[PDB]
DNA sequence: GTCGTAGCTGAGGCCTCAGCTACGACTTTTTGAAT
DNA sequence: GTCGTAGCTGAGGCCTCAGCTACGACTTTTTGAAT
């Protein structure tokens, strides 16, 4: 069982900044201006948090990690009001 | 009487309690006194400063300080915990009881309705070039009623007759316009009243109405009294049937007076009217150049309620609300109305 | 004549759907929010507020697409304001926007609204029309459901009229639905309590738990005698000497205590009055000075009744005798479940169990009010004089009672001081609450009126000082709220540091919103909510609507 | 009942934007550099859901809105890295 | 001798929990992740995996303070690495991090842990220091437990390290633990198979409901001939003509195909080494030519125990019996179930499933290999003449399928192609499941080796060509995946658009993730997990654990 | 023999296929060719670039293409899906049951192992000023111990007896320092071998031995050869048991001799060793210093497998384990191992 | 399709605050859910 | 404690991308959970 997770973050050095979008692109998708959502399994969420404990420099910066949910039934908990939300589907890269 | 209210109408202004004083300061520099012997309700207008030390004061002696917007707008009271007033409510509401207080009452409020009515056709009568008086019968026909006003015997037929008089008031109302029929402005002598305005001149009428209305309740509420239990009108459905009651005395002289001023000063025309299958509503350039007006004719200053002191009428609806309480609790006998 | 206005139709909507709650909405205002009126009103106010093409007076061919049209009849006895109307030419149809999903009926539109339909469908022929027919537009789908004015329809119509415009004139509140489905979510569930109003009216039932009060915040308590309170748009910003100490945002705020000198700029004053958030300013030490009020409350039957009956001698006396019988029988039990002794002692005195009981039953057959103050302070000083036994199991230092040194102005003891800052910080309380409900909180059955102390708070909270008042005190001295450090002496008594008040008024604000279970409905209900709860029931009783009003014993 | 909120906003327009921090100070409390976290029953939800169709320009804007649960049990679904993270607790100002 | 090696503390630890998993983890390797192992390497990684102060060799007075100390005794047998040591002086003491709360047993440490603190305890005795004791510090809450090293805690360390050496020694892995709980989290319950094997090795039980796969990803497919696959750190992005189609992340990958002339970047290259991902590459038609391999996997038990029951003549006849009997049932299971006639053939013909089955049985009676061929080949003669019969209710436009163009080089008509892409498309899959359980995907008992074609994938894709391969095949007609248009003619004979090839692929990927029952263990099990179950149980067979290998036959 | 690998040590290359050949591009610029006739596993250095087409071409052939980083580290292989690799490894595995296959690689092994430990004697004695030669009673005694590693009856015989050889060659092992004990850099001639290293040289001893197991293993892999499945070693555990097997004779070579070097250049200092209650371990930069002079010595050149064209070693390896695959399947009796 | 990609610098776009100057909202009665 | 606060302008701090130039990681064997 996977569960679907928004990661947003404040950095104030640049680069950690690109050390800590490095690391999200390794994880999850893009969704909003500093905003990733993550569709992580228990693995990869401690993977995760293992990665961005060291990224970051704990005095200054501020990483926000949500749990929303069990990432089949995320739908209902989210909603957008400008561009549309759709959340990350599990399935193979065909192209 | 007792004081009188005080309404710091500078939004500059900043209250200070000095002793047994009220000290009006505009930029550290004074302006005016109150001194809290002769005070009443204290007005305080857009951002105006009250010291918490002087609103203490103002209620250790329960004193109504009521805030107003800068316009003018009310927007609430703020009264003791005291039983200054709620010896009021209990006089009116043990006293609606009664049949002599409400037919009394009733009876005093529209013959001095009848009386400003017809003091206003001789005031304002505009039947220039043939006409220059009203029709002494009218007038004498008016006088009548005005007695069987002061000798209705009950509820029910002084409504009736004040009906009656009200409506023949109201056909000649139309004869006091800038001369003649106000041929884009028409008058329905029998429409009257009807939830919406179906004639331009009654929703001039139903508007004015509707904003004396509103400063007769915030009046009566500044002194402890409930507008919404009357003496003459009907109680339930969110009426206010105390502001409804005694605003029939004023009727003429600020909402019949005011919609003359606006209608004969050209303030008021057929372009700002929208009708509808039977409503005709004012236009919002229209709508708040008419709430000026009702204000200008708020501002003017009549002398004589019983002691001459020239004051503006949203202080004379405090001073009539106050003999009104007066009345009750039995200070002086029988109310004595305010007629011009 | 002018015994009854013109029915507006959204009232004739509302009355074929409960007549109480017709009654209540109309004759009374009464009215309150919950999520789908709001949701309702988000609905309508982005199209339909504003206006739109005027319905033509000679109408010969083209489109009518006049919207928030208002026509009244004064043959029929109903005004309305269409939410819009579509015609070509001289065939109009009323179109009634709604919120929701289509409903799952026969026909698509539940009785309430084909019957508002109808009506302003009867209001546009009377105006030279041909409707014949309307709509319900539900925002949420855009799934126009058309109804046809069938005859029966109309009859429904024009009966519901002539039900409203009687029941209006009779003068009694019809009684609630029989535990229908339709009350859990009428918006007025909080005030037309149909469960406890048939439960004591002895069409006896089980009382259903609590439809649970939505959309209300907690007060905002400013005790720093230095504080400045200002405007900051939405929040609320309580500046002490120019530096933040904290913002109260307004929509979660529900009252306003200003305690002695601090400030509140006119603006937040201004801000405060436009939501009628309450604003109430004491003193240093809790004395209520003032108020905000405005323009009263509407609904009139409430304030009628209360004068009408209190210069009723007997129900006077009825209800004082309820009231300080439950207060005594508080005490008793507050000194039984608290009391704190270690041996032989631990376990409360019997003959001052019969001392409380014989002077309960003594009040319970007052011949008037005089013998009833009498016997009332008997009791409270036998109470007082044993109060001392039950804190941290006996006085410690310097938290010593008098018991002769209560009911006069400045508190000479340190326990003395507490207890009247709790008694005069509840007052508030049942103050506010009573206004909340239309009651007017200063004509008083019991108590007589006098500067501070509101006559009818100070009675209706007789049964609730040992329960909120006493508690709170034994609860902070027990638990170590309050030590002797925490009070400072004067010429006039004792006082408290601001450190002591900030810790006492928390620890009061707790009791507040400490949840109990009601001895007669059974369910959890908090202090705050019991407090409008039995002020409502006293509007009810003073109604006549149920047969004696419940005091709550426990 | 009420469920604590999570909101987060990109904004293309300085007016906008003063026009919704304007909104959301008047809703729940700052916790991010664009993200505010709201306490709200169902009233008030409602409530910001209306006020934010209208601040907001649909063409570009983008405001998200997450429902972590129900306002007691949050602490398990949200994990920060940086400053500490502390919900929004219902109770009056003794100040 | 060298017959074993010093045994690792650790696998002391882990042979005192379960000693199939001591005999897994050491004598094997064989060590897989789950959530419990990966956090406790991220507790461990941060502090103790770099290295601090030294043991003095010359200890009179002074703090010891060292971490990650690797000591070994061969007296004794074993080695370790112990976390940390506190000593003052010249009485030390090994402590041990842990990753969870405090246990809820008493002296809050389990039998385990105890077990390899008192070994690490033994070993600092070795070198000249006095320990007499221990401690787990658990990183969560930092609550370090003491641990005192009672006589017979050292009985039970030095009969552990006896057992465990006399068990690695007799070469039989020993059984799984009976039913307990330890087994849902062992991070290897996906290598061990416990209650599968319990349950065919006749010590019979219900299989409890599969203990889900965790921490692995789905493939990588590159058919585009024009595409550039190339690394962007974490990710991989596959750009065609220099604009980015897709990207992959590689923590969320699990294998990589590269079809024809696509190109892959040599960093991406080595960033799919470093993770043994492994990387397939086809040709245009789905040829397999190679892949990547990483220095053998160390499991050697599994290989030896394959090549040494490969030159066994009757294993290769049981196990070519039980395979291609799968085949044949498999097939006639297919035939029925998906037969799609009109009237009169709605329904299989009996002589047909009469020949079927005589032909399944006159293979399970074979002799040898040779009549087993040929057994299979006209059992699958007589499927494939009848295979036509059951598409689209009837060939289609061009849809046409002849029985005899099979099993040869260019597919000349389309669903001839569209078969052999999808053969040639599961061995992969085969062959990359069976690579990664420690088993030689090319020497098989069956087949013979051929380019292109590991004879150990062919042998087990047997039974799975007709749930897989054919069941795709006719997915894909039916649906309207395919029709005529998607091929392109070519002299050698047909193919596929690029249109034709993702969606058939996509087609194939739905297929292996496609969730069925196991008849014999009765769970939900995807396929792609099922090849790799049975690709364990195979080695189990093999192993001499189990009595027979359950062919999977539906 | 039938070809060579082919080493792209430019990381610049850019590799094609040209019909019959296999053509290395720099910057549009050609390099060299191969031609695929003499060739073996082709090894790509780090981000060098083989087109498709000419792994294909590779794959087709079944060619090992390895894939080494930039300095030199395996990373993997890429193995072609035909048998021409599968007969070797059933060979292997078919043959590693017998014991003459076992016994007497295992003997060729151990006697190839002592002669180039006597030979590495002969070579690097330094007892330099009064003991310019080894003593030859050493010599003869290490001949002897040959000729009974070639007799020797099973695997345990052999196992015991190359203990002891190599025992007393570590006797004189220091005896090879920079002239006299390396005071500083103590050698013990009995704790050898156990898996934490308690001297220094021992500590370079120990991670020579492991580089060198893992360079045998990548060679043997590329090859297709199973390591772990051994002649005369153990096979589980993990342990490469064909690395372990093999690496024998070529400890003195690059083993001994790299640190031989490393020491007698003044590579390996005191100072770069860290010593905890039995543990001497290197420090990070002469780790990796020591790891460039494993290079260095892998880097060099010897001429004579069994043809004389002077590889580098890391290619002798793969020399030496296509001939260990030409001798199973019977092409060439014996595997003649490579001893200098 | 030339080493490919990791890592750093600029230019612009979001996000907030401190510090300034304008200003000076408030509008009839109806509608608004729920099953 | 002087109208007070809504609303707008700057200066700095976050957040990302396009466009450039360096480069050229990989290290023995152990440890790592669970009840």
């Amino acid at each position: 069982m996977e569960h679907l997770y928004i990661v947003s973050y404040d950095i104030r050095n640049q680069r950690r900044w690109r050390r800590l979008f490095k690391t999200m692109h390794g994880f999850g998708c893009w969704l909003q201006l500093s905003v990733f959502q993550c569709r992580l399994d228990r693995i990869r969420i401690i993977k995760m948090e293992a990665a961005i404990n060291e990224i970051v420099n704990h005095a200054e910066d501020h990483v926000l990690i949500l749990d929303l949910g069990p990432a089949e039934n995320v739908k209902p908990k989210v909603s957008s009001i400008g561009k549309t939300f759709d959340p990350i589907l599990r399935q193979a890269v065909i192209v | 009487g007792r004081g009188l209210p005080l309404y710091v109408q500078s939004p500059k202004a900043y209250v200070r309690k000095d002793g047994d004083c009220l000290v009006i300061e505009e930029e550290r520099v004074r302006v005016a006194e109150a001194r809290l012997g002769e005070t009443s309700q204290v007005a305080l207008f857009g951002n105006a400063t009250l010291t918490t030390a002087a609103l203490h004061e103002c209620l250790r002696r329960e004193i109504p300080v009521t805030w107003l917007s800068y316009g003018g707008w009310f927007m609430g009271h703020t009264v003791s915990t005291g039983h200054r007033n709620v010896e009021t409510r209990t006089y009116q509401y043990q006293r609606s009881f009664d049949p002599e207080t409400c037919l009394n009452l009733a009876r005093r409020w529209i013959v001095a309705k009848i009386a400003n009515c017809r003091t206003l056709l001789r005031r304002n009568w505009r039947g220039e070039g043939d006409e220059a008086k009203a029709p002494p019968g009218l007038l004498m026909s008016l006088q009548d009623d005005m007695r069987h006003a002061m000798r209705a015997p009950s509820l029910e037929v002084l409504l009736g007759i004040e009906g009656a008089s009200a409506g023949r008031y109201f056909q000649h109302f139309s004869r006091m316009l800038r001369g003649g029929d106000g041929e884009g402005m028409g008058f329905d002598f029998t429409t009257r009243n009807r939830r919406p305005p179906k004639d331009p001149v009654n929703a001039l009428l139903s508007f004015a109405y509707a904003m004396l209305t509103r400063e007769w309740t915030v009046a009566l509420a500044a002194v402890g009294l409930d507008p919404y239990r009357g003496f003459y009108h009907q109680p339930r459905f969110g009426r206010p049937a105390l502001a409804l009651d005694m605003m029939e005395p004023f009727r003429p002289l600020i909402a019949d007076s005011t919609v003359l001023m606006a209608i004969n000063n050209g303030e008021i025309r057929t372009g700002d009217f929208v009708r509808s299958a039977g409503g005709c509503n004012l236009t919002d350039s229209a709508r708040k150049r008419f709430i000026a007006g009702f204000e200008r004719r708020m501002e003017q200053e009549v002398t004589h309620p019983i002691f001459k002191y020239t004051i503006s009428y949203r202080r004379l609806l405090e001073v009539q609300a106050r003999l009104l309480t007066r009345y009750l609790s039995g200070e002086i006998p029988a109310y004595p109305n305010f007629v011009t | 004549d002018g015994s009854i206005p013109l029915i507006p139709v959204r009232m004739l909507n509302e009355h074929v759907y409960c007549p109480r709650l017709a009654y209540l909405m109309w004759v009374q205002g009464e009215f309150s929010h919950n999520e789908f009126t709001v949701d309702g009103v988000i609905r309508h106010r982005r199209v339909d507020a504003g206006g739109g093409v005027l319905p033509s007076e000679t109408q010969e061919d083209s489109r009518i697409h006049a919207r928030s049209v208002s026509l009244s009849s004064e043959r029929l006895g109903i005004t309305a304001k269409i939410d819009l109307v579509e015609g070509e030419g001289a065939y109009v149809s009323p179109v009634d926007y709604k919120r929701g999903k289509r409903p799952h009926v026969a026909g698509g539109a539940y009785e309430p609204e084909r019957v508002q339909l109808c009506a302003q469908g009867l209001l546009l022929r009377e105006h030279g029309f041909a409707s014949d027919g309307g709509a319900l537009y539900f925002v949420a789908s855009r799934e126009r459901v058309p109804v046809a004015f069938d005859d029966e329809l109309i009859g429904r119509t024009l009966a519901a009229i002539d039900e409203m415009g009687r029941t209006a004139l009779s003068g009694t509140m019809p009684p609630p639905l029989e535990d229908s489905p339709k009350c859990p979510r009428c918006s007025l569930v909080g005030i037309c309590l149909p469960d406890e109003v048939r439960f004591l009216s002895h069409l006896s039932v089980e009382p259903r738990p609590i439809i649970p009060a939505d959309g209300r915040g907690l007060p905002l308590y400013v005790q720093s005698p230095k504080a400045y309170v200002r405007k900051d748009g939405d929040c609320l910003v309580i500046e002490e000497e120019r530096v933040r100490v904290a913002e109260a945002r307004l929509g979660e705020t529900s009252q306003v205590a200003l305690f002695g000198n601090a400030t509140l700029t006119t603006a937040a004053l201004h801000e405060c009055l436009r939501r009628e958030i309450p604003v109430t300013w004491l003193s240093y030490g809790g004395w209520f000075m003032g108020h905000t009020v405005s323009t009263g409350h509407r609904n009139v039957e409430t304030r009628t009744y209360q004068y009408q009956r209190s210069f009723d001698p007997e129900t006077c006396l009825n209800l004082a005798r309820r009231w300080i019988v439950a207060k005594i029988a508080n005490c008793r039990t507050l000194l039984r479940r608290n009391w704190r002794g270690e041996g032989d002692e631990a376990k409360a005195p019997p003959g001052l169990l019969m001392s409380l009981q014989d002077d309960m039953r003594h009040a319970m057959r007052a011949p008037s009010l005089e013998v009833l103050l009498g016997i009332e302070g008997a009791s409270a000083g036998r109470y007082f004089q044993h109060f001392s036994r039950m804190l941290r199991g006996g006085d410690g230092e310097g938290m010593g009672f008098d018991f002769t040194t209560r009911n006069r102005r400045p508190p000479k003891d340190p326990v003395n001081a507490l207890l009247s800052f709790a008694y005069a910080m509840l007052t508030r309380e049942w103050t506010v609450a009573l206004a909340a409900v239309g009651l007017d909180p200063y004509r008083g059955f019991y108590h007589q009126p006098r500067f501070g102390r509101p006559a009818l708070a100070l009675d209706m909270m007789e049964p609730f000082r040992p329960l909120i008042a006493d508690s709170t005190v034994l609860m902070a001295i027990n638990n170590g709220e309050i030590r002797t450090g925490d009070f400072v002496r004067s010429a006039g008594g004792c006082n408290l540091t601001d450190s002591a008040r900030k810790r006492f008024i928390a620890g009061f604000e707790r009791r507040m919103e400490q949840e109990v279970t009601h001895p007669i409905f059974k369910y959890t209900i908090s202090y705050r909510r019991l407090l409008e709860v039995q002020a409502r029931l006293l509007t009810r009783y003073l109604s006549g609507e149920i047969p004696a009003y419940p005091n709550f014993v426990t």
